[PDB]
């Protein structure tokens, strides 16, 4: 027979599953909706783990639970009465004898154990994942280190002891690799001399290599925290979101500086030299899986002031129209090769964070927060574990590091890249089209001729690595 | 077969933009979306007894890569610039929207509709009469939505797609 | 893609931990914090296909050896571990393995030994020892360090290559 249960009067979480607290999906049942008291018992259920639920709920609860309140209700959950003696308990007591107490012995062993130890799961998972809930609020940091310096019990006194220090941990708070990374590499500008450091001077290896890594470090350090309810779109998205914001940021910037170093070339044989050697850091970037580097390649190429260039366009090398076109296309009917390519890629890679912006956007204003049934309101739990697919894609991709050496000079030359300089956007984005007019103006207008302005070789060393002993 | 046209809806964030085409792909009588699926953003409609489809893109939540309007709009045949009616900035911004269309384009006549967008219940700033205004200083037309009702969803974009048929 | 639910198991203090997270970030973890369950994920071509590996972190503690039944239940294959320098882990190895084999009602579920810790000199458990009993249950043997990352990925993509073949 089942366990028999504590009397759901003097224990919340004994209350039958029905229709009016919950609601599955058509082999661990799947929750389509059900009351906050139902979404936790089923989060520290007797009879299995569920730790993609686990990340699920801590990711996205606090669209329907704040953080002192789910507190509250998980030690609730986790104080849990035990059955008195039985009949047959009854009588070997009248005896003096020892009773066997056998269905306590089996309530401990297989209800409270179990869902105790889910309880500490959740905690150890809060505190080690979603620690800035206790970054914020110092009183419920005290609540919890209370909680679980204050649990008795020698069941779980390994874990609780565990728990203490990763939280003391967390208050005031290295990578190894199969193979070394492979040697920097140098063109015009050599080690050291930072003020000839430029699109050309620099070898393009290297700066497809170093902006690689920036790039990758942007996109790692974006948490859920900031992605959940949509609130790098609200009026408090510098508060909430300022590491996606400084990514985006990066991604902008790099962009406009490809167009300004193309429009800003006005010999045409030296803008045929920049935009190939653009398409040659493209070309590095798809062997990095750098997507986003692409894209930001790909963004400037279809820039208003230089998608019009047809003087310079007709001069790039096939080949090299060739691997634009195909990075373009990765772009083409809503992305759909680039979510193909990032799905068959071996990591590490850089993925392009718009698409998963617009995802949980989406997602969060298309579902509605709650389903009414029998009149009750339950929480729409399918709608958060949407949300919480795309944080959990974006995590897997954060995860694996970039075998490359990083060269400081040129990380600091690309952190401090700023090509707006002092100008708003509008005054400086017209001023870059209004360079593509003047280099090459509109037909039936006559085609100038400029002076060079690079005093170096234009030719590319190429981007097919070096390996000196 | 029929003719596909590709949408481009355009206008600030965070101010409820996404509903528009979200209420018009969805099921419209279940309140419900998937955006990852597959042609979410596709669907086949009759307009004037002609049968057609339509393609929206809609990149609501990217709007800080402002360095990527020029490659999504320049997919685009016709455009819907959105703007919140609580909210005056986003009006203020659509001449610059609508400015950018015209250069990405490269045509002074690109079809286009002006959506006023109602995305909650605090107080209207931009009355009737001032987008009125502006459209009609613009030559284009004027639609004014519900992103709750699905009011105004529909005329919003089979206006645009009457548009580009009479360009 | 491919989706593969892998199941890492063997008694406390082996390094099941270490060894998942060194896959996963290529990090070495210092700390013994005793794991209840944890789950991770990670795309990696193996042999030429992409696959999504679902690896499931389990508790090694005694204190939760009533709660297996369901994670084996899930599993596909299983990376049994012990220490070589812990022969107490290496005898628990046969009550996993038979475990496995109940919930699981099958006497050919993919599994691969893995005796961890093998950039310690002072080992207790012999090579060859571990590799008879790896024979007798028919599975490849692997000694792995989640410290150096020597055999880490051996271990995990072998498992791998065995439900692909199942
Ligand atoms: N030298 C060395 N130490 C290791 C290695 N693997 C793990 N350790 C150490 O052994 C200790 C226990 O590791 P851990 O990964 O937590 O083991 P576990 O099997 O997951 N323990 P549990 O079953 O309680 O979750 C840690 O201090 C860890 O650094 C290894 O390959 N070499
Ligand atoms: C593959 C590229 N296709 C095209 N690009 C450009 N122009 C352009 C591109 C790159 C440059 F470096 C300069 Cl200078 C100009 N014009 C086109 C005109 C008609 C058809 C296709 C065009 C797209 C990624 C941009
Ligand atoms: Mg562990
Ligand atoms: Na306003």
């Amino acid at each position: 027979g089942q366990m028999r249960l504590p009397s759901a009067d003097v224990y919340r979480f004994a209350e039958p599953d029905s229709e009016e607290n919950i609601i599955f999906e058509e082999g661990i049942p799947i929750i389509k909706a059900g009351t906050v008291i139902k979404l936790i018992e089923r989060l520290t259920y007797h009879m299995y783990a569920d730790p993609n639920f686990v990340r699920t709920f801590l990711t996205t609860y606090r669209s329907f639970c704040k953080p002192q309140e789910l507190l509250s209700l998980i030690i609730e959950r986790f104080e849990i009465p035990e059955p008195e003696p039985t009949e047959a308990d009854r009588i070997a007591i009248e005896n003096g004898d020892q009773p066997l107490s056998a269905e306590l012995k089996r309530f401990r062993k297989e209800y409270i154990q179990p869902v105790q130890l889910r309880v500490l799961n959740v905690c150890r998972h809060w505190v080690e994942h979603h620690f800035y809930d206790f970054e914020r609020d110092a009183y419920l940091l005290q609540r919890m280190e209370e909680f679980i310096g204050t649990v008795r019990g020698k069941a779980m006194k390994k874990w609780v002891e565990s728990i203490t220090k990763i939280i003391q941990r967390k208050k005031i708070a290295n990578i190894t690799f199969q193979s070394s990374p492979p040697t920097v590499e140098w063109h015009i500008s050599r080690p050291g001399h930072i003020e000839t450091f430029d699109l050309l001077t620099l070898h393009p290896i290297e700066i497809a290599r170093q902006l690689t890594l920036l790039e990758s470090d942007l996109y790692r350090a974006v948490q859920p925290s900031e992605l959940v309810g949509s609130v790098w779109t609200k009026e408090d998205k510098e508060i909430n979101s300022p590491n996606l914001l400084k990514m985006i940021r990066h991604t902008t910037n790099l962009t406009l500086w490809f167009e300004k170093c193309i429009v800003e070339t006005e010999n045409l044989e030296e803008r045929v030299a920049v935009v190939s050697r653009i398409i040659e850091i493209l070309q590095v970037f798809q062997e990095l899986n750098n997507f986003n580097g692409v894209l930001e390649v790909v963004s400037a190429m279809n820039s208003s002031p230089v998608y019009r260039l047809d003087h310079t366009f007709e001069q790039i090398p096939s080949r090299q129209k060739k691997i634009l076109e195909e990075a373009h296309e990765l772009s083409e009917d809503h992305y759909k090769k680039y979510l193909a390519k990032l799905r068959s890629i071996n990591p590490p890679c850089v993925p392009f964070f718009g698409i998963y912006l617009t995802n949980i956007l989406k997602t969060e204003e298309g579902n509605p927060e709650v389903l009414k049934r029998h009149g009750k309101e339950l929480i729409n739990f399918s709608k958060r574990r949407k949300v919480a697919e795309i944080t959990g894609e974006i995590q897997q991709y954060q995860n694996q590091p970039y075998c490359l050496r990083v060269e400081s000079d040129i990380k600091r030359f690309f952190e401090n890249l700023n090509p707006m300089g002092n100008s708003m956007e509008k005054e400086f984005t017209d001023y870059l089209f209004n360079k593509s007019l003047e280099i090459e103006p509109r037909n039936p207008k006559p085609l100038p001729r400029f002076p060079k302005k690079y005093s170096y070789p234009l030719k590319s060393p190429g981007v097919r690595p070096s390996n000196p002993r | 077969g029929m003719t596909e046209y590709k949408l481009v809806v355009v206008g600030a964030g965070g101010v409820g933009k996404s509903a528009l085409t979200i209420q018009l792909i969805q099921n419209h009588f279940v309140d419900e979306y998937d955006p990852t699926i597959e042609d979410s953003y596709r669907k086949q409609v009759v307009i004037d007894g002609e049968t057609c489809l339509l393609d929206i893109l809609d990149t609501a939540g990217q709007e800080e890569y402002s360095a990527m309007r020029d490659q999504y709009m320049r997919t685009g045949e016709g455009f819907l610039c959105v703007f919140a009616i609580n909210n005056t900035k986003s009006f203020e911004d659509i001449h610059q929207y609508r400015e950018q269309i015209k250069r990405v384009k490269d045509s002074d006549d690109v079809p286009m509709v002006l959506v006023g967008n109602k995305c909650d219940l605090a107080a209207r700033t931009v009355e009737s009469r001032q987008a009125q205004d502006l459209a009609r200083s613009y030559g284009i037309p004027y639609i004014e939505t519900s992103a709750k009702t699905r009011q105004g969803v529909e005329d919003a974009f089979y206006t645009l797609v009457r548009e580009i048929r009479q360009h």
